């Protein structure tokens, strides 16, 4: 039950949705905000911690047009995973190369 | 068109009361074609203005020259031909006070228009025939290009 | 009818307080409450719809009195 | 001062902004004033001595 999506209004307009992410902090939210704010379609993306005591972040994505907002959020998570995969491979290759020169 | 006003302005002073701010400078200017004096705040970090510069200042009701006043929201990402492609600096703001000249007791024609660009103020002062088409609570685009 | 048309703050506090005690003691609720478990919240909802069964009797200092219905009084 | 004519005919229409007032604004003004006066009266029941006591004491 980590992700609960709350639509802005009773009409359930898809363009504005707030994703409440449980067991989360600034580390996932700030990194995700940068990845999902590099999308041209997302007009507004921001994260807010409801209280310091509760470990939940509310992320609000407001899209430019008819995009449901699940699609921008999902694309941002996919991009963050790819950025992590590239950094891990590049870091490991560089570390191995350094040890070899030392030897 | 959707142009309200257009003239060439010469910068006459940059900071009258000292450099109160870093990014913003209070440009006092005077126009050639009409007897218009202009107070204008500009961001001099992104756009640097010197004490001798001459610039062309257009105020427009719409940024698309076909006269479509359709502005539900402004999308920076969208790319279409517009008026801003010919100009270097653009601001969006609201006309918020039209006020009469107090300095003559009879037979006067000078008017002041005040526009606020999110707190960057403009006073445009001149003959009433040149300030026509300004109305309170109207939203206008300033456009500005320096001339060689 | 000489007394003020507007309901006083003191009048609103007592009307809500008596209504809430009546609702908390199993009185009928005329507002079709939706998901409300607190008598004071239910009472405030009744006042907004102007459906509270209480009459305010305003006593003048001499001893004369005028009765104003909760619905008739303007609520600010 | 500006030679405005009350019939509305004068050509540079911006002159009617200078001290503008409309019937709708006059009607809303008088209702707002009259309402704010009635709601500003000291409501019956008010423990007005205790407010007086504390306002001089504090």
């Amino acid at each position: 039950k980590t992700a609960l999506e709350m639509v802005q209004a009773a009409g359930t307009d898809r363009h504005c949705v707030t994703f409440v992410l449980h067991e989360e902090d600034h580390t996932l939210g700030n990194s995700l905000r940068y990845m999902i704010m590099k999308n041209p379609e997302v007009e507004f993306c921001g994260y807010t911690t409801t209280h310091p005591s509760e470990s939940k972040i509310n992320l609000r994505i407001q899209t430019r047009g008819t995009l449901p907002a699940v699609e921008p959020f999902q694309r941002g998570l996919n991009e963050l995973m790819n950025v992590c995969q590239h950094v891990l491979d590049k870091f490991e290759a560089s570390i191995k190369d350094y040890k070899d020169q030392k030897a | 068109a959707g142009i309200l006003f257009e003239d060439i302005f010469d910068v006459k002073d940059i900071d009258p009361e000292g450099k109160k701010f870093d990014r913003v400078s209070r440009l006092h200017c005077e126009s050639e074609s009409f007897k218009m004096d202009l107070i204008l705040d500009v961001n001099i970090q992104i756009y640097p203005v010197d004490l001798g510069d001459k610039f062309r200042l257009v105020i427009a009701s719409t940024l698309y020259e076909d006269g479509t006043l359709d502005d539900g929201e402004y999308n920076p990402t969208d790319d279409r031909p517009s008026r801003a492609d010919q100009f270097e600096y653009v601001m969006y703001g609201k006309v918020y006070r039209i006020e009469g000249d107090e300095t003559s007791t009879e037979a006067a024609t000078r008017l002041s228009a005040y526009v606020s660009y999110g707190g960057l103020l403009m006073r445009l002062q001149g003959d009433a025939n040149n300030l026509h088409g300004f109305e309170v609570d109207s939203r206008v685009y300033l456009l500005m290009k320096k001339l060689a | 009818r000489i007394t003020t048309p507007y309901m006083t703050k003191y009048e609103r506090a007592r009307v809500l307080g008596t209504r809430a005690l009546q609702i908390a003691m199993c009185a009928p609720v005329m507002v079709e409450l939706e998901g409300e478990t607190d008598p004071l919240l239910i009472a405030m909802k009744e006042l907004k719809a102007r459906k509270i069964p209480i009459i305010i009797r305003r006593y003048l200092p001499d001893g004369s009195y005028e009765d104003w219905g909760v619905d008739e009084l303007i609520i600010t | 001062k500006y030679g405005i004519n009350d019939n509305g005919t004068t050509e540079p229409r911006v002159l009617y902004q200078l001290d503008r007032i409309t019937p709708t604004q006059v009607e809303k003004f008088l209702e707002t004033c009259r309402d704010k006066y009635m709601r500003a009266q000291m409501e019956p029941g008010s423990a007005v001595g205790a407010l007086c006591a504390q306002s001089i004491g504090e």
